[PDB]
């Protein structure tokens, strides 16, 4: 709950990003996630240090999604060079002929 | 001296010789290395992927310890190695044995004589009247071609698009010679090119020696007095259709009247629809006893490109 | 009329040429220098077993020259050729003489120093004959290396020692620097290697050599590093063309 829907809203959002938008949802959940630290502004004193670990760990797993995602991105505009690049390897080479003797 | 017979040895015209073929390689601006037998697993796992190689127990460093699958990972090396060296254009060719495990071979290892090549860099060195241009696909099959072309039998050749791990899946081709494959060819996949640290793009070949040590002895046919006459053609078909596959064919439909067929432009663009291409084809046609007319010469153009219609598209 | 008077020195419209590695211009030299005697070239694998690679040539398992052989080995049986003696034992049990063959190759040992690669090029030699004597070894190697460097050169032989030989020896070459050098070796086939192959040394005769391609090479042409040859530096193969 909240730990976890936050961050199911996060990584689904960051799932369905034609562009490079990810850096906006970037922005928004970055700021989702420092408003929840915020939210450590009482509870008891002894467990202040683990409420901001648990928060960070959140953090870092929405982090490592963008980079992910940002990683299938770079990967999927890689292949479509590649489908564009296609040649008929079938045509005749450049070379001129061969004589003989 | 030593007393002995003067006997000949048994000689075969039908033999091609590597050396002569090492000879065309060099006049096509291609010089020969040599590398170690056994390489780094680390990099030919890179080149191979899956692939289990033999590997020395004891070797004289784990650098050296896989026998070689192909001669790609000593040619790669080898073009690093002068690319860290100042010297981005390298051309280079091989010649020695794969080793490939198989349970069939004797020692259960199959020895098979290689002959393997890579170009990278601009096509010529800096020039007054030559421009600066990157190698491509088609400058290495047009030198490969003339290796094939040695043997005689260019015509049974056949490149057709197959996929292969360290190449480029839109510019790479197995060579098949009557039905067999006998190597590859391709500009090495840019992952593989970025794993590396290659400078740019490089293609490579390999080609199994045996398959092609064989050559057609000439025999003298009768040359028409006759003169010749020329039709060119332009027809349009699929993008994704193969121009060899329709040269043949013409080729092959044609009777003993077309004599040649070739191929002097592929266009699309504006005056073509998206996913199709025009090429325009010559076709030379001649007949050993007497001379041709217009009735007859247009006849057969116009059986050449209806066979065209149901294997593939109609002409423009 | 017209004037397009063009330079004619402008460097002309080519692609330059290629060469071939130094060792591969060695090899070739000599395989002409025996192919108008009538040596026939025959190659093999470069992995081998135990039998031919020491067995056959009267080298049993507990020989020295094999275990202290610096030797790669995949198993009890298989290896990489410490020399390419493998296609010289098939061809004498498939015919009987005369014989007249050389056998280039890649072979491999361990060392590796300045002087010394894990793998080079060696070319072996083998003629059997009715008559073949020590003194038709001289003058066959005499005239090799009277060729091969191209002047009347102070040779030697040497008495040594080879499993496969007897009577086994060494030829030098007078060095530069006033010492001899090592160029190859040599002998007379061993009567046990004629038998196991099906030829009766009673009938047939024959001698034999090995040499090693890097060795010559470097004296030919003033190579100093002989790892300067797999380093395939295009500086030093364009020498060569
Ligand atoms: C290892 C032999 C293998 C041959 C010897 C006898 C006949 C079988 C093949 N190579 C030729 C050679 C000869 C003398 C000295 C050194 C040398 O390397």
């Amino acid at each position: 709950e909240l730990v976890a829907s936050a961050k199911a809203a996060i990584s689904q959002a960051s799932d369905v990003a034609a562009l490079d938008n990810v850096r906006v949802e970037y922005l928004g959940k970055k700021g989702h996630l420092t408003l929840q630290m915020t939210t450590l502004r009482e509870l008891p004193p002894e467990e202040r240090p683990a409420a901001g670990a648990v928060i960070n760990e959140a953090k870092e797993q929405v982090q490592q999604a963008l980079n992910a995602r940002k990683a299938e991105l770079e990967s999927a505009a890689l292949n479509a060079r590649l489908a564009a690049e296609t040649i008929d390897v079938s045509l005749p080479g450049r070379r001129i002929e061969n004589g003989g003797l | 001296p030593v007393q002995a017979s003067l006997i000949m040895g048994t000689h075969r015209e039908a033999d091609l010789s590597l050396k002569r073929v090492k000879t065309l390689l060099n006049d096509k601006g291609y010089q020969e290395v040599i590398t170690y037998s056994f390489v780094d697993p680390k990099v030919q796992q890179m080149i191979h992927p899956g692939v289990e190689a033999l590997l020395l127990p004891s070797p004289i460093s784990v650098e050296m310890s896989a026998m070689r699958l192909s001669l790609w990972t000593g040619l790669l090396a080898t073009v690093v190695y002068n690319q860290n060296r100042q010297q981005n254009r390298v051309r280079i060719f091989e010649s020695g044995l794969r080793f490939v495990p198989d349970t069939q071979a004797p020692l259960g290892i199959r020895q098979d004589l290689m002959l393997a090549g890579v170009i990278c860099g601009n096509r010529y060195e800096e020039h007054w009247n030559l421009a600066k241009e990157t190698v491509d696909f088609y400058d290495l099959k047009g030198d490969l071609e003339s290796v094939l072309d040695l043997t005689g039998k260019l015509n049974e050749v056949e490149f057709r698009a197959e996929a292969n791990p360290a190449l480029h899946p839109g510019q790479s081709a197995a060579i098949y010679l009557k039905g067999e494959r006998i190597g590859f060819v391709g500009v090495v996949h840019p992952e593989l090119e970025r794993k590396l640290d290659l400078n740019g793009r490089t293609l490579v070949f390999e080609l199994e020696w045996n398959k092609l040590a064989d050559r057609v002895v000439p025999q003298a046919r009768e040359i028409s007095r006759f003169p010749a006459n020329r039709r060119d053609i332009a027809v349009v078909v699929a993008e994704n259709v193969p121009a060899a596959d329709i040269l043949s064919e013409c080729k092959k439909v044609g009777v003993n009247q077309v004599v040649g067929v070739n191929l002097f432009d592929v266009y699309r663009g504006k005056g073509v629809a998206e996913g199709y291409k025009s090429l325009a084809i010559s076709l030379i046609l001649q007949d050993t006893s007497r001379t041709l007319e217009e009735e007859e010469i247009a006849a057969t153009v116009a059986k050449c490109v209806e066979a065209l219609k149901e294997r593939f598209q109609a002409s423009l | 009329l017209a004037a397009e008077t063009i330079d004619v020195s402008l460097p002309g419209r080519r692609i330059e040429n290629g060469g071939l590695h130094p060792v591969t211009r060695t090899i070739d030299r000599i395989e002409s220098f025996f192919g108008e005697l009538g040596f026939t070239v025959a190659t093999g694998p470069e992995i081998e077993d135990d039998y031919h690679n020491f067995d056959a040539l009267n080298i049993p398992g507990h020989h020295p020259a094999r275990a202290d052989h610096d030797t790669f080995w995949f198993d009890t049986t298989r290896l990489l050729r410490t020399q390419t003696s493998g296609v010289q034992i098939r061809t004498m049990k498939a015919q009987q003489p005369p014989i007249r063959i050389i056998a280039p190759g890649r072979v491999y040992r361990n060392d590796y120093d300045q002087t010394h690669t894990p793998m080079f090029h060696q070319m072996e030699g083998l003629i059997v004959d009715t008559n073949i004597s020590f003194t038709n070894l001289k003058g066959t190697l005499h005239d090799f290396l009277r060729n091969f460097f191209e002047e009347d050169l102070q040779i030697r032989f040497r008495p040594s020692y080879f499993p496969f030989t007897e009577p086994s020896a060494e030829v030098d070459v007078m060095g530069k620097n006033g010492k001899w050098l090592e160029v190859l070796g040599c002998g007379m086939v061993h009567p046990n290697v004629l038998r196991n192959v099906g030829i009766d040394p009673e009938v047939y005769s024959g001698f034999a050599f090995g040499m090693g391609m890097e060795r010559l090479t470097m004296l030919r042409y003033g190579v100093t590093d002989l790892r300067s040859f797999f380093e395939n530096d295009l500086r030093f193969l364009k020498q060569f063309k």
